[PDB]
């Protein structure tokens, strides 16, 4: 994931 | 890098006239917004405010300059973005989160999948889940956390249900907080136009995706304009001007431009550019851009058509074949 969005993830 | 133009579509009363006025109120508070005309600018350094909250959660650094919203929302207007793909970079597809998919929902995804362009749903009004309680302004992931669990079941079973739709049409969807890869799935971002909550991942999503992804279409390159006309009307003190969306090089006072109208190709040369007083004139705009444009000789204008500015008579003459071929592919 290069847009680090996936920082996101699991909320 | 220019600012991404994005595009709001979806099904009346869902929320999109809503939305776009809450980011709009939601930028003017962070600082706020540029005036355009038929649009409004985020500025990059204003979603970084607006941002702040998912700093350690998510990387918030934007190397585009800002984003570009179109103020009217919807089909025509989307249908007047089109060009030899769309002038648009990324579109909201809003869906009433209680409702569901409706028709102009399906719509909408057939004119995004023709033209290819990227985009998110925003799942609206998140606040009419009975039992929701707001926390104004908040984050989708701050605010999920307090409301009742009954409330986060009831808001999983709907976005469910469009992810249901979505595959249905052949388009992975999923919450945005589910997602590992941004390039493979449609992300579902739950907001509320009335409250506020979720503009800020809505603002991170739309950043991040288009600064990550984009990057060749939002390369600036100096220049002769090049345009869209998305209104043509009367204004008193200029005759027919056009209101355009400016999506490569500089436009400026005096330069010759190129337009399609209805008995053929117009070239007519640039009068006066008008801006939102903080009307004034200003001498020039800059990609992306929403501005008016008074020249002589636009009252028959298609609405759609692209315009292309010019350094000389001759390479406008050159122009006025494609001009003619654009607006044949358009009707
Ligand atoms: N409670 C609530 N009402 C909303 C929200 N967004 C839009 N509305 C209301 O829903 C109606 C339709 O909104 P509008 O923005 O006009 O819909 P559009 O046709 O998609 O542009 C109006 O009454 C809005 O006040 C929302 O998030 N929450």
């Amino acid at each position: 994931d290069l847009s680090g969005l996936s920082g996101m993830f699991g909320f | 890098l220019r600012q991404p133009i994005v595009v709001v579509l979806g099904h009346v009363d869902h929320g999109k006239t809503t939305l776009l006025d809450k980011i709009r109120r939601t930028a003017v508070a962070a600082k706020g917004i540029t005036q355009h005309i038929g649009a409004s600018i985020v500025p990059a350094d204003v979603i970084e405010k607006i941002a702040e909250p998912l700093k350690k959660v998510i990387p918030v650094k934007l190397v585009i300059p800002g984003l570009l919203f179109i103020d009217t929302p919807g089909h025509e207007l989307f249908s007047n973005l089109r060009r030899r793909g769309s002038v648009a970079d990324f579109a909201i597809l809003v869906v009433d989160i209680m409702e569901g998919f409706k028709p102009q929902t399906y719509e909408a995804l057939e004119l995004l999948k023709e033209r290819r362009v990227p985009f998110l749903i925003a799942a609206n009004k998140i606040d009419r889940i009975p039992g929701w309680k707001p926390n104004p302004d908040a984050p989708f992931i701050e605010t999920i956390r307090r409301q009742d669990p009954k409330v986060r079941e009831i808001l999983e079973q709907r976005v469910y249900e469009i992810v249901g739709k979505m595959y249905e049409a052949g388009l992975p969807a999923e919450l945005f907080t589910r997602i590992k890869d941004f390039r493979r799935k449609i992300a579902i971002v739950p907001v509320s136009a009335r409250t506020g909550e979720g503009i800020p991942e809505l603002l991170a999503v739309l950043a991040g995706l288009t600064q990550t992804y984009l990057k060749e279409r939002l390369r600036y390159a100096e220049g002769p304009a090049k345009g869209v006309v998305l209104e043509v009307k009367e204004m008193q003190g200029f005759g027919t001007v056009v209101d355009a969306v400016i999506y490569d090089g500089v436009l400026k006072k005096e330069d010759i431009i190129v337009v399609g109208g209805r008995e053929g190709p117009i070239v007519t040369r640039v009068r006066a550019l008008l801006m939102p007083a903080p009307f004034v004139q200003v001498d020039r705009v800059y990609a992306a851009a929403g501005v008016r444009i008074a020249a002589p000789g636009l009252d028959d204008v298609i609405a759609g058509s692209p315009i292309y500015a010019a350094e000389s008579e001759e390479e406008a003459r050159k122009l006025m074949e494609a001009v003619q071929r654009e607006i044949e592919e358009l009707r």
